């Protein structure tokens, strides 16, 4: 394929993305288009440009003098935008011409701003039986990364930004639950670098 | 947009399967794609006037066609385990124009129906120590033990299906992570004030609709059949 | 490997002797002084009759018989059809003409010059490309009259063909010449006859 | 009519009712650089020099027609069924190089002003049909968005040599032979 682009890339919430594309061997007859893929959805396109900058209202292409290299700029990146983002030559190249091959793309995370983080360790109750419980590790800083556990009977998720719309709150979460007798919520996310302060209520 | 149909399918070994794909009206263009979490998002072939254009490297047993209307059909022989992916459609006004993707058919296939389960649904009450620490109040949902990943999660708060305060995970977990079919698990949370889960009245439902086995199909376990079926859990709220 | 493209042409607005309905697109590209000059002008043409066309000097598609409005206002309002017409003076035309450069604007034919039989037929027969000066000397003076000289005759096969004749009262000592220039020939051929 | 010092047709594309049939070629300078096998799917370049350096996917060719198939359709009824008019060719038969005894020479047949582009061009030797050693350029266009087509016949010129091209077109009435002067 004629791009390349860096596999991942973090972004903060509120800023613009700027995602790099380089395209050496392109043609001056082959378009450079980009494309991104929230999670288990279609492919969507996003823009499309020859040699000009282009822009509509989901971004701006900025294509170099020499086209060799270009750059998709995302103004105020949201929550929603965390995705595969995919820049593709469409080439002119016999049997395929007019293709669009899809590459390794970069993974771009919108790591949403977490003003007062108040890490902490709940335990949530089953609705319907008492035995069952699930642990709750919520309210922590984005740049906190929670790991796969270490047993195959314990379950662990990964990070989820949930946002309450209504208050103007954000906030990570993520949950575990086992039941292996020693598990507890007190040591269920050791395998994560968890904060010092992290509030472990009796 | 695009309009594909079926939207999740469940197969055998063996068997074969024909995807429907409307483009955009006026769309003349469509072109198919294979996703897998290996190969990634593959091509496969494209189609104008009624004919296939440039074709991808996939075998003979993938196989496509469109009529006159533009709508194009693809067909997939001989089904092998290794064939269950995302299968997307995409049009173009003419081709070579910007193409527009579809939302995908979910392909499964399974070394036997007895490997499709429906989820078990739990709902977690939010702890009091959450409640006095922050004044919200988080609710979790547990999905477990569903085969295939055939499902669509959603709350429900006093009977509206709610958006704000909800994170799922974007990706299951896989109960025996050896096991080529293993079962998934997937929860879910909802958070609200503190003020709106200590009112008795308002009640908050995890709905999970799993897309399984359809009636016309066999069944000899002595389990029930895995229909296509709502699992949902639900908890009120309490003072305290 | 990478191929060259051509115009790419717009879908009409309709969905879905012996007598013959013809139709012919052409992606025509205008080029003057090297790449400082470039013109694209897309027509559509049924039968004989030109009922559409864009012209990258207008930027939009324009009407030219009654035939044409309800094309011409589809093609306008798709976005991307006209944008795309409008890029191909760079993916069609700009493009191509580099690869004339390296090939078509580079072949160089030499003329082969002969005379025959009062007439004098000067026959300059396959060359390339199709700039050429035939002149007629007697006695080392360019004849000025007289001299019927057919149109350039294209062949069809990338070589041209020219007959220069000259009607000629021959005269003890008198020495006819065919001088030939052309861009093939750093000096011009010169075929006596005498 | 544009002034240039070049002109190129980067899209010659023709499709008629009457087989039915088509035609894509670039041209360049009023010349042939190739045309497109529609049937083989091949793309058929008329110099050595082109077929090393240049390269033309034919499928862009099969997809443009496609789309010309769908337009003339839509013209058609446009235009209340309109047909086309047939012109009358005009043939001019000449020689690609002097002729000399035994020096093998090439017979050009230039039909010109060709309306609609259904042609039959064949070459005659003392009235007997000549079907080899004979070869034909595609149909070229012309601003008047006619077309003309030139047919050569390979020869040995010998002493007691009768060659005619005869062209057949609904243009005219009977087939017309144009016999070729020496020169
Ligand atoms: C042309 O169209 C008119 C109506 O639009 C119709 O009356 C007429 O018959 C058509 N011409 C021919 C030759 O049928
Ligand atoms: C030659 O072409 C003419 C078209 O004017 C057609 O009428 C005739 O039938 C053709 N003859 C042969 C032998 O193909």
């Amino acid at each position: 394929m004629k791009t390349t682009q860096p596999p991942s890339m973090d972004c903060a919430e509120g800023r613009a993305a700027n995602l790099p594309c380089n395209h050496s061997t392109i043609s001056g007859n082959e378009y450079v288009y980009w494309y991104r893929q929230i999670h288990s959805q279609g492919p969507q396109y996003i823009i499309h440009g020859l040699k000009n900058n282009e822009t509509n209202e989901m971004a701006s292409l900025i294509i170099t003098e020499d086209r060799k290299s270009s750059t998709l700029i995302l103004p105020h990146a949201t929550l929603r935008d965390t995705a595969v983002y995919y820049c593709i030559v469409r080439v002119a190249i016999e049997g395929s011409q007019g293709n669009l091959i899809f590459g390794k793309g970069t993974k771009l995370s919108v790591k949403p701003n977490i003003q007062n983080p108040d890490p902490a360790v709940y335990q949530l109750r089953d609705s319907k039986s008492s035995d069952k419980s699930v642990c709750l590790f919520t309210d922590f800083d984005s740049q906190t990364n929670v790991s796969q556990s270490k047993d195959s009977d314990v379950y662990i998720t990964d990070k989820c930004v949930l946002d309450m719309r209504s208050m103007d709150f954000k906030s990570n979460s993520a949950v575990a639950w086992s039941n292996k007798s020693d598990f507890a919520c007190a040591n269920a996310f050791n395998n994560s670098i968890i904060p010092e302060d992290t509030f472990f209520p009796s | 947009g695009v309009t594909q149909t079926p939207r999740y399918l469940i197969k055998t070994r063996g068997q074969q399967v024909t995807l429907s794909c409307s483009p955009i009206s006026g769309h003349r263009s469509v072109s198919w794609y294979q996703q897998t979490p290996g190969q990634g998002l593959q091509f496969l072939f494209e189609y104008f006037s009624e004919t296939q254009r440039n074709k991808g490297n996939f075998p003979g047993r993938f196989s496509g066609r469109q009529f006159s209307n533009s709508r194009s059909e693809m067909n997939v022989s001989t089904l092998e385990l290794g064939d269950s992916a995302l299968y997307l459609c995409a049009s173009s006004l003419r081709r070579g124009d910007t193409i527009y993707f579809g939302e995908g058919s979910w392909l499964t296939v399974v070394e036997d129906l007895n490997k499709v389960f429906p989820p078990e649904v739990a709902v977690f009450e939010p702890s009091e120590a959450e409640i006095s620490h922050t004044q919200k109040a988080t609710l979790v949902c547990l999905a477990t033990g569903f085969f295939p990943d055939h499902v669509e999660l959603s709350w429900w708060v006093n009977g509206k299906e709610v958006h704000s305060g909800v994170c799922t995970d974007p990706q299951p977990l896989k109960e025996q992570p050896a096991l080529n079919d293993s079962r998934y698990a997937l929860s879910s949370r909802l958070r609200v004030s503190a003020t709106f889960w200590q009112n008795p009245r308002n009640h908050f439902r995890c709905q999970v609709q799993f897309y399984g086995l359809s009636e016309n199909d066999e069944w000899t376990q002595d389990r029930a059949k895995p229909v296509t079926q709502i699992v949902s859990a639900e908890a009120w709220g309490r003072a305290d | 490997g990478q191929v060259e493209l051509g115009g790419g042409n717009a879908v009409e607005v309709c969905k879905g002797s012996p007598e013959d309905f013809v139709y012919q697109f052409k992606g025509m590209c205008y080029f003057t002084n090297g790449t400082e000059r470039v013109r694209l002008v897309t027509r559509y043409i049924y039968n004989r009759e030109e009922y559409a066309r864009f012209d990258s000097d207008v930027g939009v598609y324009r009407a030219v018989t009654p035939l044409g409005p309800p094309a011409a206002e589809y093609w306008n309002s798709q976005k991307e059809v006209l944008e795309r017409t409008r890029a191909e003076l760079d993916t069609v035309c700009r493009h191509n003409y580099q690869l004339e450069l390296r090939t078509t604007l580079q072949r160089r034919v030499e003329p082969t010059v002969t005379i025959s039989p009062n007439l004098l037929v000067c026959s300059v027969t396959d060359f390339y490309p199709a700039q050429i000066k035939v002149r007629w000397f007697r006695n080392d003076q360019e004849e000025t009259t007289g001299v019927v000289s057919t149109p350039l005759i294209r062949n069809g096969d990338w070589t041209f063909q020219i007959l220069v004749m000259l009607e000629m009262t021959p005269q003890r000592g008198d020495v006819y010449t065919c001088h030939v220039e052309h861009p093939s020939l750093q000096n011009p051929i010169i075929v006596e006859w005498r | 009519d544009i002034v240039a010092d070049h002109v190129a047709s980067y899209g010659v594309n023709l499709y008629q009712s009457y087989g039915p049939s088509g035609q894509y070629s670039h041209e360049f300078d009023g010349d042939e650089e190739f045309y497109v096998d529609l049937e083989r799917k091949e793309t058929v370049w008329q110099l050595p020099l082109f077929r090393r350096f240049r390269r033309f996917d034919p499928q862009f060719a099969l997809t443009n027609i496609a789309v010309l198939k769908h337009n003339l359709n839509c013209v058609i009824k446009r235009s209340n069924s309109t047909a086309a008019t047939n012109e009358v060719p005009e043939v001019t038969v000449f020689s690609k190089s002097p002729v000399t005894l035994g020096q093998p020479n090439t017979l050009i047949c230039l039909v010109d002003n060709i309306f609609p582009p259904v042609v039959n061009i064949t070459w005659l030797s003392n009235g007997h049909s000549v079907t080899e050693g004979v070869s034909e350029t595609s149909f070229l266009s012309k601003s008047d968005h006619s077309f003309f087509k030139i047919s050569y016949l390979t020869f040995l010129p010998s002493a007691d040599e009768i060659y005619d091209c005869k062209v057949e077109h609904w243009g005219l009435d009977e087939p017309l032979l144009k016999h070729w002067e020496p020169e």
